[PDB]
């Protein structure tokens, strides 16, 4: 019981970690791609109606 | 990829559209003009064939 309460709070320090340092870059990478691809999708659009 | 090639193809397709048009438009305007400066010289020498026959028949 004890070392599952230290595990569990160091995998809630763990988490803490990866939503603290892991989860913005790889956000902001999944923004970038979907910025980029519904740019390519407008892109086309307007190069149709040009 | 292949909505990419084509939006660059697109893209190429639509200059090279605006500048066929006025291609295009710049032709026809000089086919009508040496169609027109055809018909005027014709014309022009009609007349001198007109005035240079009439010239022979007065001086008979």
């Amino acid at each position: 019981m004890s070392i599952f309460i230290g595990q569990l709070i160091g995998f809630a320090v763990i988490a803490f970690i990866i939503v603290k340092w892991v989860v913005p870059p790889v956000r902001t990478l999944m923004r970038n791609q979907q910025e980029a691809v519904r740019a390519a999708l407008a892109e086309s659009a307007e190069a149709a109606k040009k | 990829e292949a909505m990419l090639a084509k939006t660059a193809a697109d893209n190429r397709k639509s200059a090279e559209q605006v500048a066929a048009a006025q291609a295009d438009y710049e032709k026809e305007m000089a086919e009508a003009r040496a169609q027109a400066s055809a018909l005027r010289d014709e014309a022009r020498a009609a007349g001198r064939s007109v005035v240079d026959e009439k010239r022979a028949q007065a001086s008979g």
